[PDB]
């Protein structure tokens, strides 16, 4: 623990008056400081703005992303399984011996899949022993990487490192080492960075405006011209169309047309980065109904019975995805308790649509028909007293 | 399931069972006795069972300072270690530089024989106490001279001292651990003691040592040079001492204060000894535990166990016999009501138990309770001193036949021996052991067992040496134990011999020649 | 699928099987033997196979010091240093600040005398014991000088000593380090010694030594100028050792308490040497390895080698044999039965066994066991010393011989020998070997092996020199060893003269001379 | 693409293309070779290629101190520090502190003088070996003194010692670096040696030198005033070396151990020198590494190039030849088939290689498979070492002629030699060379190449000196080095007359005059 408290007193010696304050902030505020900074994103802005836990967020963020590294590090700690989309235990805390099966089944949950880390959280940096915190047989093992924020703090007569964790990691391997006579399991993974703006969309608008400026010349008059009906009241049309089975029951030769344009001009620019979008979604895009006793989290067996149902599966949309670049509340759907993370990789068919001026819509991605999705994680928060869900997912090929 | 104290065995696996296998505790079971395996107890309501610095797992798993010895595996036994120091080769000079009169003799140490130096036997032992009491105790600390080379001449004469001023003593020293446990940074300060009065205090500091001492080893290995007082310079002695070493005494030495750090394993790498003092845990372990010394003619063994205080039912600690204690504190293997070592075999009938006062009043009072007549089902308790002392001869009419000197009329045909057979006796029976092998102006003590089936046969005794002596025993029905004591003199004297005649029914067994200590030289 | 200790490597792998190659560990399959792949053995128990600080993978991986001699990168084998010192000629002047008359003697140093020197010889070795014993045991740490230009004078003539007042000795030293490791803060304590009598102690501290001494080198890097006592200062000596030293002793040097520290990588950049110390590992691997030396007349090594414990059947550790430990611990080209170094041929048959008493004890016990009647396909067992002597002559009527002379009646023309060729005997056999090749005053044993498919057709050979004799010895089914020794003379002798007959019938191998020790020359 | 060393070089880029430029590293196709990049060859195993404690990438971009020469850009030289110490006067003065009598004697120094010492120079070359075997090898560490104002006068009869008293020495040092390695805490020891007899050890502390001492100057800079052996006081002598001194010895200084230390650059600004030092890289560098030195009669240059040992596949190391390796240590220019320094051309041909017995031995071996039989097509190995002298003079009958006399019968016009024109030969060729420009009392070796078109064309050389001699040649349609040495005399003696006469057929070309020791003069 020598280098940790040498850059944690290196580290302070540079720390201002109100970064310190937010330091000891999060010296005795943690958790809630840490679930504050996973879940802050999917409030309103100005909820944000008034927010009490948002100027210790973003000093702490702030110093986060100025103190940074050349070279990738490895840490080690210990998160629940919880948060790693593993929703049972494999050893108890009095358990010590992990059987063949569990390691199985835990290898195959875990297997060539992504996981998200966000928010703010303190990680120490070797591995723990004998008298180290060792609440969990889940020893992860990560390889940070190049230019990530890295923070050694020194708390009473212990050290810690908080960092603003905004990244998946894919975990490459794992293995069963014993110590102090428990059977943990080491894992061995790989952080994969994202494209995330969450609240912050001008400059997000700025970089679509800057990547599709050219965007509508490249589009011939069909495809234009059937994206400027999308956008402008065609949207409900070609989604209805789409969602109700257009093409097989009874198809649209105009309309098959309509969305082959829009296919074809979302496939003309293809996104130059692997993207983390926020698509406010309803009940009907689930099988559900308002009505419905499942929409309700506030309850937990809702939430229980949608992670029975949908996670590990494939949501297929069959129409257009409209998404928003920005988590933030809106008026339009603040009722929506269903916020789709998606993860988008290189070279897709898509398109940030308002680089086109003249239309009214905030910061929107439309994504072709007939996509799938991999549900990958669903956290939960209160907007409220309204229990809201973070289902983290992806695009698959 | 329930746990009491910081470790990882339950309650049930604490007590009356105890196998620790690939670091994971399980019951005895006793299907995995005969390989190599063994069963332990150890406290329930103690981290520290013992009074080391190491809890039951910890030194159950064979996780600890390596340099530790194989013996302290089980939970019972405390890392207690122990610097002996001793010395060979004594010269005495005249001036306070090196010329001068000079003269160098060797001398012999004896570390266990002022715990029995001042003891006595008996003919008949009366009721089933088979051992002796002795009059003071004395651990391995101390280390007695018996001056070997030394042919008639005062050792003024060697000096020429007149009047008022002696000279000055050097010597050869060298240091020994007698203990299941090393200590690295050694202070050692040691007294030259005579009969009394002391003359010096010597502090070895620790250049003249290092940060080395392992345990059961020299500190020159094996056979090299002895470590000379020439590299709290030097000692003098006036005209009033100096002629005491020629009649009676003998100069002894005792350290007095002695501390060390042991090895701690880390996390990650290697044994930290620094931040460490073998100083918190001498009342640790020297309040709690009990004391056993076991002399062979080569080595002296030291060894200190946790026992129980019967005028408490509070206390919930392990029971010990004496046995079973010899047997969990040094090591043996258990043959038919034997108990044996690689080569030397241990039974109340076949070595020399000496006990303090306290602790044979302590037996006395428990050996009328014990229905079965032995010496080694007494239970255990907190603060005895126990010495066993092997003979340097035993016979038994069995496998173990050892002696230099064949027997004459020697008759193994029979079956009622306390183990194996018994001697038959048909006339009389001669033993001649030469000068060859007896060590000059020592003591020996000859004891032995009878069995008579008859009324009135008695058996007569002679025991030919420098101090020849006639006795007439009247034996009995049972077993009887008898014990004599004679003394020899220098090389230039002739073999010593031991006649006995019976009257051909009497039997005899466990016949063990025993040495005690050193007598007085005139000189 | 599943790993023990604190590193990388399978338990399932790690058993029987084991090569590193491009920082991964894979089975051994027996396939890549001829490109410089080498298996290995680690233990499943510990992360650190070895008594080393580093790990087994990561010391077979390469991962570390280079200094370190390539064969400790086996994990079997640890990392040992050991520090001596040479004294190479000596001068005696009578001023404590440098006028007056001032002596000087050419010496010459040598490792392994003392040990040599409890060595008996005998004309033939009964059963399969066919080494001898020394007396006592000592490593190559203690030396011994001889000097060569010392004619016929007293030291006392070019002195001038009358009755107490000496001269003061000054002598020139080196530092030299036999073993797989360095050490950097040198601090050595070393004791200047005569049959017992500690002249007195120097310690070399740092500004003298050098802040390295790497293995494979003294302290003067090839041919330079060796240390002088000069820079504690100088060293006393008096009137009684004088005539000692010029009737038959010698001076002996011996280090005691060596200080050092060991290289190890850092998390990132450089490798520090300040948090780590040669002085608390000691006690750890003498207490699990055994020792062996090898003594080429040019060059000595000595290792320390693990062995498996046999009363332990727990304790799953890698059983080995004498001749797999000694080429993992050294490194010898295995060719058909043959072990070959750079130069030097080491064999059964080739080399010179030196033992103690405990190892041919022990060696009796467990040789007898064997079927196959040889002394190296036996269990290595824990803390056993073996010296290995090369013969600085050695012939076999093969390809290997070093010999001055050519030997006469030579017919290599046979197959019926234990390494194909062997010397058809059919008259006498003669060597002339000169005093120009030899060093003066020393001992030496010629060696060989006799057999013969008749009855008794017995040999004699006469060894015609300062100390002249003739032998006989008879032949035998059996390949039966002689072994002869003698002594010698100052170099201006005549050739010694090697004669042999037997009848033209008897065959005779692995002829070789060596050399044991100094003989204390008249002066 | 895929990178294993904390390096921004991908492996694939670690091999076969290396582009260091805008420190980013790009892949070369061979078109701005011209345009400043030479190769970098780098291990993608090890992110330190070389034993320096800097990474591949550092040392390949710049990003180090600025006072490391620029050589040592490559990955596969590692900054090897040489620490040498310059001769320049001496003075001999009878007192201790400082009236009395001083003589003061001019002296010059000779770096790598005890190399080629031992260099025995045949008069035919055998095979493509056109090198000889130096005895000894041994680097700048050493230096020689040689007085050149040596008129006849003892050293003994101005100084007026009688009997036992002999004067002090005094004398001026300074302190150079042969290496790229700047030290800044010069701690040094040396030794003073006369013929095998030490006198003194001398070491110049801290504060006498300074904070810095760059490669490639001396503290005294350029032409200074020079530190004397006063600002470790002064050195006396005895009546036993003025004798050796006087008539055939000369005073050895050598640098027995160096320590220092290096900057390396921080994370904010400059250089960190406190906690680093120049201790344990060292014998990381010559483990991996070989020797190779450079002596032009100006100033002289020794690198440290990694190499492979051939025993071992997975050691990914680059291999390189003499040349390559050359031209990697020291930086020259490639012309067509040849390398030039800023002035003196490189090859087998211009200047010569000096090897000790092992190199020699292995290129010797090594050139039985080669087809080419040129010197430097021999693989890089590790553990061999080579010196290459430069010639003080050389011709090659073309554009280059450093001789200051002209030659007789220069016939230019022929194209049948190996590098450009060579003299047809007529009749006798001659040169004169004044004793002025030839340094008094050493040795010279003129060495030249002849080829004849004929069966058994011979030539005579006569070389008129102190010793003239003639010799016989006997060329064959082969190209032959002829090579001859002669001894140098004093200013007040003649010239040196070179003549050669043949038939009229043969070829000559490459014509070098070369030093190589310094003979001893009667005093
Ligand atoms: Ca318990
Ligand atoms: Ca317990
Ligand atoms: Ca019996
Ligand atoms: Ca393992
Ligand atoms: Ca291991
Ligand atoms: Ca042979
Ligand atoms: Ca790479
Ligand atoms: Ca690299
Ligand atoms: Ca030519």
């Amino acid at each position: 623990k020598e280098w940790e408290r040498k850059e944690a007193e290196r580290i302070e010696q540079k720390l201002e008056r109100s970064e310190k304050e937010a330091l000891e902030s999060y010296k005795k505020d943690s958790v809630e400081i840490s679930k504050y900074s996973q879940t802050r994103n999917y409030f309103y802005d100005y909820q944000i703005e008034a927010n009490s836990r948002e100027k210790e967020y973003k000093e702490l963020r702030n110093a986060i992303s100025k103190n940074k590294i050349d070279k990738p590090m490895y840490v080690y700690y210990f998160e629940s399984p919880e948060k790693f989309a593993f929703n049972k235990v494999i050893r108890t805390e009095n358990q010590n011996e992990i059987s063949l099966e569990k390691f199985n089944e835990f290898k195959e949950t875990i297997q060539n899949k992504l996981f998200k880390q966000d928010g703010f959280k303190d990680i120490s940096l070797y591995e723990p022993g004998k008298g180290d915190e060792k609440p969990t047989p889940l020893l992860m093992h990560l390889k940070l990487p190049r230019n990530t924020g890295m923070l050694p703090y020194t708390n009473t007569n212990n050290v810690s490192t908080l960092i603003e964790q905004g990244y998946s990691i894919k975990i490459d391997k794992i293995v069963r080492i014993v110590i102090d006579g428990k059977h943990y399991i080491k894992a061995e993974a790989s952080v994969v960075s994202s494209l995330d703006f969450k609240d912050d969309v001008s400059k997000g608008d700025s970089w679509g405006k800057a990547n599709y400026n050219d965007w509508s010349n490249k589009l011939t008059p069909n495809e234009l011209a059937d994206v400027n009906d999308y956008m402008r009241g065609g949207y409900t049309a070609i989604n209805n169309y789409l969602i109700s089975n257009g093409p097989v029951n009874n198809p649209n030769p105009e309309l098959d047309s309509k969305i082959t344009n829009i296919e074809n001009a979302l496939k003309r620019e293809p996104i130059p980065t692997n993207l983390t979008v926020y698509r406010r979604s309803g009940p009907q895009e689930f099988g559900l109904t308002l009505t419905s006793p499942e929409y309700d989290f506030n309850k937990l067996e809702n939430i229980d019975a949608f992670k029975s149902k949908w996670e590990g599966q494939a949501l297929s949309y069959p129409n257009f995805i409209s998404t928003s670049i920005g988590s933030v509340n809106m008026s339009a759907f603040a009722k929506r308790k269903i916020v789709l993370r998606i993860t988008i990789p290189k070279g897709s068919p898509g398109a940030y649509l308002s680089a086109i001026p003249g239309y009214a819509g905030e910061y929107e991605v439309l994504l072709n028909h007939g996509s799938k999705f991999k549900i990958n994680k669903i956290d939960s928060y209160k907007d409220g007293t309204i229990t809201k869900l973070i289902v983290d997912a992806t695009l698959i090929p | 399931d329930l746990d009491t104290d910081n470790d990882n065995i339950p309650d049930s696996y604490e007590r009356n069972g105890y196998t620790i296998k690939d670091l994971i505790a399980v019951k005895w079971e006793d299907s995995f006795a005969e390989q190599g395996y063994k069963k332990y107890v150890s406290n329930y309501l103690e981290s520290n069972t013992a009074g080391d610095p190491y809890t039951d797992y910890e030194k159950a798993s064979g996780s600890f300072d390596k340099a530790i010895k194989t013996e302290a595996r089980d939970p019972l036994v405390a890392a207690y270690p122990i610097v002996g120091v001793g010395m060979e080769k004594l010269i005495i000079s005249t001036n306070e530089h090196a010329q001068g009169k000079t003269v160098s003799r060797a001398t012999t140490n004896s570390k266990t024989e002022s715990n029995t130096a001042g003891v006595s036997v008996n003919v008949g032992y009366q009721n089933g106490f088979t051992a002796n009491v002795t009059t003071n105790y004395s651990h391995t600390t101390d280390n007695s001279t018996a001056v070997q080379d030394s042919n008639g001449e005062s050792w003024n004469t060697g000096l020429s001292i007149n009047k008022g001023e002696s000279a000055y003593i050097n010597a050869n020293v060298r240091y020994y651990n007698t203990g299941t446990a090393p200590m690295y940074k050694v202070t050692p300060t040691t007294n030259l003691v005579l009969d009394g009065d002391t003359l010096s205090t010597i502090k070895a500091q620790e250049n003249q040592i290092g940060n080395n001492l392992s345990p059961g080893d020299t500190y020159p290995k094996k056979g090299l040079s002895p470590l000379a007082l020439n590299t709290s310079r030097l000692i003098p002695i006036n005209y009033d001492q100096l002629k005491k070493l020629d009649a009676g005494k003998q100069i002894k030495l005792e350290t007095t204060q002695v501390s060390g750090n042991f090895g701690t394993k880390n996390s990650s790498g290697q044994i930290v000894t620094e931040g460490n003092s073998w100083s918190d845990y001498i009342s640790q372990i020297d309040s709690i535990s009990a004391s056993i010394i076991l002399d062979t003619e080569n080595e002296s063994y030291e060894r200190r166990v946790t026992a129980k205080n019967l005028q408490d039912p509070e206390d919930k600690t392990p029971e010990l016999t004496i046995g079973e204690a010899i047997e969990k504190a040094f090591g043996a293997t258990k043959k038919d009501g034997l108990l044996y070592f690689n080569d030397i075999p241990i039974d109340e009938s076949c070595v020399e138990l000496i006990f303090d006062d306290n602790t044979a009043n302590k037996i006395k009072d428990s050996l009328k309770t014990l229905s079965d007549k032995k010496i080694y089902n007494v239970k255990l308790e907190r603060g005895m001193n126990i010495l066993i002392k092997t003979p340097t001869y035993f016979t038994n009419f069995d496998d173990y036949n050892n002696y230099p000197s064949t027997w004459s009329n020697v008759n193994t045909t029979n079956q009622d021996g306390l183990q194996g057979s018994a001697n038959k006796l048909n006339g009389e029976t001669k033993i001649k052991i030469p000068m060859s092998e007896l060590k000059p102006y020592k003591r020996y003590v000859f004891s032995g067992y009878s069995k008579d089936p008859l009324t009135s046969n008695s058996i007569i005794v002679k025991i030919k040496a420098k101090e020849e002596k006639t006795d007439y025993l009247v034996p009995e029905q049972g077993y009887t134990k008898f014990s004599y004591e004679f003394e020899t003199t220098e090389k230039d004297s002739s073999n010593i011999e031991i006649t006995l005649i019976g009257s051909g029914t009497t039997y005899l067994d466990n016949l063990s020649i025993t040495e005690l200590n050193s007598t007085p030289e005139i000189l």
